[PDB]
């Protein structure tokens, strides 16, 4: 089959060794990325700010949260996500690029609810959602982009926000 | 020309009722929040809470909502914090603050009101000079104090040659006794200067809307 | 809940040198943290925004860094016009903002005396009560002195309000304003006070005194 077939980098802009990398936010079994609050349009240009989430549990909860086009006004002009079938398509490094592929295919067992609240599970919605197995044997390292880098307000520009989803052996 | 204008001052009786007032000029009122915080006498800034002048809408941090109310009169871009039974412990100053859009820092900061919750009543200070008196100099530096003894509320705002005398100055904390305030202001200047130029500190007590000054001679 | 966590309480520094206040978040935040500096009698001022953003008309000696959980606001080449207290700020639980404890940034220099002065009262002995004996003890180093007050003989350990202070952007020199009361017709008693001190480490204090007329 075949599910789109695309090629990013980590950037796309300016920054390589620059990059704000922290780690996701982890309540009990959630670990969350949330970029309403890392992508709002900044003076220095465009920032990346990278969210690293670490797996080393069985059946943990990765959540992201992506700031919606125009949810607030100007801020998020022109925010665009880097796989559109972001719960179920995802990106994976390839030398020095990130191509899109299956998450199912990634990793044996991902639990993916098609509702995640009451909402369509998508960037389109702000959140996605997915459950990590119970066994993992290998490890397994996957990509989401959340783009407000193209959004201009003011004199200063938007930020890059990536998550590294590295999903360790447990 | 961005301008966040509080009362210095605001007496409030325990129990009372009390309306604190943000007048804003200089900028578009609608594009702001408009944040209060509460920091009490020696101590930390704590974030009570913020209203948008557009939609009215309010958040506040759960743990004293139960006492405040905002609120905004955009005819006349004012922002309003309305406080509920007061008791010793709502004793602060109370500082307004913008944020703009969704910008969540705090650029530009009201003067402030310096809230006192006491069942005592409103006292404009005495203002007695303080001279040298005999003990001056050949060829060193005189100094002349200002002492502001028997007010209350705080604050009160001292400045000397309404405001001419910048360096060499030193105004002291006011200090409670028996319930009312006592402060002591100097100044230092070479013997060339007094008491031949005048100097007078300026004394102004908001909570009483009172000013006055009090030249030091010999 | 997200807590945040400044170190130390209280920071010295030189004139000259590069000072790092730090915020430590209980959980990772990104980059939304905020740093403020409000001196003594004053509104806070924005420092920097979002961890590391300069703001309009900041000195280019404040600098800030971090992402997650550590953060620090530097100073290199400290001025005495910094002195303030440190706040930062965490918008991350937005529309819930909370801030720091503070820091306090003071300067130590070499060493200073006092500049002691002894006052009599004034137009306060016309209106009634009276007896106000005030001594100020200006500009001196370290952060605390001991004054002290004098009769005939004795001391009178009553009406001594003393009131210290804050620093200063030229001096970073303390002072203090011992204001010992009494009463209006007790002042007209013994008629020899002196206002002793004890500031600085040498033996041998500083004394001021007067009398009657």
């Amino acid at each position: 089959d075949l599910s789109y077939e695309t090629t990013e980098s980590g950037d796309t802009a300016v920054s390589e060794d620059s990059y704000d990398k922290y780690a996701s936010q982890n309540t009990n079994k959630e670990y969350v990325c949330d970029f309403t609050d890392q992508l709002k349009p900044t003076e220095s240009g465009p920032k990346v700010k990278k969210c690293e989430v670490k797996v080393n549990e069985p059946l943990i909860k990765v959540k992201i949260i992506c700031p919606l086009k125009g949810s607030v006004e100007k801020l998020y002009d022109n925010i665009e996500y880097v796989p559109k079938k972001s719960p179920y398509v995802v990106l994976t490094k390839e030398e020095t690029k990130l191509k899109e592929k299956l998450l199912s295919k990634l990793i044996y067992g991902l639990l993916i609810s098609p509702t995640v609240n009451e909402k369509e599970n998508n960037f389109k919605e702000g959140v996605i959602e997915f459950t990590l197995p119970p066994v993992v044997h290998k490890a397994t390292v996957f990509y989401f982009i959340c783009d407000n880098s193209k959004t201009e307000d003011d004199n200063k520009k938007g930020n890059r926000g990536i998550v590294e989803v590295y999903v360790e052996p447990y | 020309q961005v301008q966040l204008q509080q009362p210095g001052a605001e007496l409030v009786k325990p129990g009372a009722s009390v309306q604190l007032s943000c007048k804003a000029s200089g900028y578009t009122f609608t594009s702001y929040w408009m944040h209060w915080v509460k920091q009490r006498p020696g101590q930390g800034l704590e974030w009570i809470g913020m209203i948008h002048p557009t939609n009215d809408k309010t958040n506040f941090n759960e743990k004293l909502k139960s006492k405040v109310t905002l609120t905004v009169d955009k005819s006349s871009t004012t922002a309003y914090m309305q406080l509920s039974s007061l008791t010793s412990e709502d004793a602060a100053v109370y500082y307004c603050a913008r944020s703009l859009s969704a910008y969540w820092y705090f650029d530009v900061w009201g003067t402030g009101t310096t809230v006192t919750v006491s069942s005592a009543s409103t006292k404009p200070p005495s203002v007695y000079p303080l001279a040298p008196g005999s003990a001056a100099q050949t060829n060193s530096m005189v100094t002349l104090g200002c002492l502001v003894k028997g007010y209350f509320p705080e604050p009160v705002t001292v400045t000397w040659n309404s405001g001419s005398l910048s360096s060499g100055v030193h105004t002291f904390p006011a200090v409670l006794q028996s319930d009312l305030y006592t402060l002591s202001s100097s100044v230092t200047v070479p013997s060339s200067t007094w008491p031949s130029e005048t100097v007078t500190c300026n004394v102004a007590h908001p909570a009483s809307s009172t000013k006055v000054d009090k030249k030091i001679v010999p | 809940d997200i807590l945040l966590t400044q170190s130390p309480a209280i920071l010295s520094v030189s004139p000259g040198e590069r000072v790092s206040f730090s915020c430590r978040a209980s959980q990772s935040i990104g980059t939304s943290i905020h740093w403020y500096q409000q001196k003594t009698q004053g509104s806070p001022r924005l420092l920097i925004k979002y961890s590391s953003e300069s703001i309009s008309g900041i000195p280019s000696r404040f600098s800030g860094s971090g992402a997650g959980t550590d953060f620090t606001l530097s100073i290199n080449s400290v001025e005495s016009e910094d002195i303030a207290v440190f706040y930062c700020q965490q918008s991350y639980t937005w529309p819930i903002f909370t801030f720091g404890s503070g820091t306090k940034l003071e300067i130590k220099r070499a060493d200073a005396a006092p500049t002691v002065s002894i006052f009599p009262p004034s137009s306060e002995q016309l209106t009634s009560g009276g007896a106000s004996v005030v001594c100020f003890l200006n500009n001196f180093y370290p952060k605390d002195i001991n004054v002290k007050w004098k009769i005939d003989g004795s001391e009178r350990q009553n009406g001594v309000l003393n009131s210290w202070t804050d620093q200063d952007s030229k001096d970073s020199t303390y002072s203090m304003s011992s204001t010992l009361t009494l009463t209006k017709d007790e002042y007209e008693r013994h008629n020899s006070y002196t206002c002793e001190a004890t500031h600085k480490t040498s033996t041998s204090p500083i004394v001021k005194s007067f009398n009657r007329n």
